[PDB]
């Protein structure tokens, strides 16, 4: 499953 | 940055006349992943041409395989075609059967 | 350790021809298992294996907003990190990550990975502790200061220690057939003259998953490290890998070299020499 990205 | 594609054209299983096989080029360590590749029968390139999915190493280069049935012969030459930004002209890189 | 599950995104804006691309493959080892790409007519999280298939619609759904929502994250962060470099918005640019975490035999987490790449350069990653962060410049250093205070790294934390291991535990049971099978290479020695001097000993491995290997020549039992010409192991296209390593060898010869294969699906190393 994948992963909830952060905002660079 | 900028680095080069490395170039390997081969077929999945042993090559022998008359049976069909597939014709693969991949290529690799290279970046961006812009890149323009050609699977060519004597020159004239193959239409029914497929590839991976885009993906990389661990050093943050890319790689694609592209991939095409072809029935090899003693007289058919095959080669791989490949444009790139780091790139001057295509390279082409012809199939030898024992690499 | 034994497995590892492994997400590859990319994200590569191209000023005057729309939003940037962003293209997100997961693997459980060398095997591909799902795409996302937001150039796809509809862009949904796509089955590439066997085993991923069975899944419930809401898995697909899930994942598939999952990835929509990645792209727009990963297009804001192309915007900053474009300020953080006082780049021009002609240029194109790309964004890459990858993410996963590696299981032991027994399925227990062995290590957590979420780093960053910005234009093919390391920009960020988090630590092996799954608490700090590692910047490469001052521009990553803003991204490492907004984290910080978001708390991001604890979020990653609980991803990779809970989440991560749970599918790969899940995924690593309904592929058991392929996933955990190590297929052996097969392998041969050809040799090719070169002149009535040398010839070519190539040492070939063929069918072997997973793509880990080692292939070396010795000659009398010394290994031939910078004589060797070792090329990329390369995809076969049926999940299998190929590779060869090659030594040009002074005639007569022959017989004093020793390829030496070293693959996880064998028993104990082979060793092979040219059979004329």
């Amino acid at each position: 499953g994948g992963k909830k990205k952060y905002r660079l | 940055i900028q680095r080069t594609p490395k170039i390997q054209v081969y077929s999945r299983h042993p090559a022998e006349n008359g049976k069909s096989n597939f014709l693969n080029c991949y290529v690799s360590g290279f970046h961006p992943s812009d890149i323009e590749v050609d699977l060519l029968k004597n020159g004239e390139r193959i239409e029914k041409v497929e590839h991976s999915d885009l993906s990389f190493s661990k050093d943050w280069s890319f790689y694609l395989l592209y991939y095409t049935e072809f029935t090899p012969t003693e007289k058919d030459e095959y080669a791989c075609r490949v444009n790139h930004v780091t790139l001057s002209q295509p390279k082409i890189v012809k199939w030898d059967r024992d690499m | 350790g034994s497995h590892s599950m492994r997400y590859f995104d990319t994200a590569m804006s191209r000023p005057g021809r729309g939003e940037p691309r962003f293209i997100s493959v997961g693997y459980v080892d060398d095997t591909q298992f799902v795409r996302f790409d937001s150039d796809a007519a509809s862009p949904r999280e796509e089955p590439r294996a066997p085993w991923i298939e069975q899944e419930g619609p809401e898995y697909w759904d899930r994942n598939t907003q999952i990835f929509k929502t990645n792209t727009q994250t990963d297009r804001e962060s192309l915007r900053n990190l474009r300020g953080y470099y006082n780049q021009s918005e002609a240029g194109s640019h790309t964004l890459q990550s990858m993410y996963g975490c590696d299981v032991g035999p027994d399925g227990r987490l062995l290590r957590g990975h979420n780093q960053y790449a910005y234009d093919g350069k390391d920009y960020i990653a988090l630590n092996e502790d799954l608490r700090s962060w590692t910047a490469a410049d001052t521009a990553a250093q803003i991204t490492q200061r907004k984290w910080e205070a978001a708390r991001v790294a604890e979020q990653d934390r609980a991803y990779l220690e809970g989440t991560c291991v749970e599918w790969l535990r899940r995924y690593l049971e309904n592929g058991k057939d392929t996933l955990e099978r190590a297929d052996p290479p097969k392998t041969h020695v050809t040799h090719h003259p070169i002149s009535d001097h040398e010839a070519t000993l190539r040492c070939w491995a063929l069918g072997f998953y997973p793509a880990e290997i080692t292939l070396t020549w010795q000659r009398d039992g010394e290994d031939q490290t910078q004589d060797t010409e070792l090329v990329e192991t390369r995809p076969a296209g049926d999940r299998t890998f190929q590779k060869w390593a090659a030594v040009v060898v002074p005639s007569g010869e022959e017989q004093r070299y020793t390829c030496h294969v070293q693959h996880e699906g064998l028993p104990k190393p082979l060793t092979l020499r040219w059979e004329p």
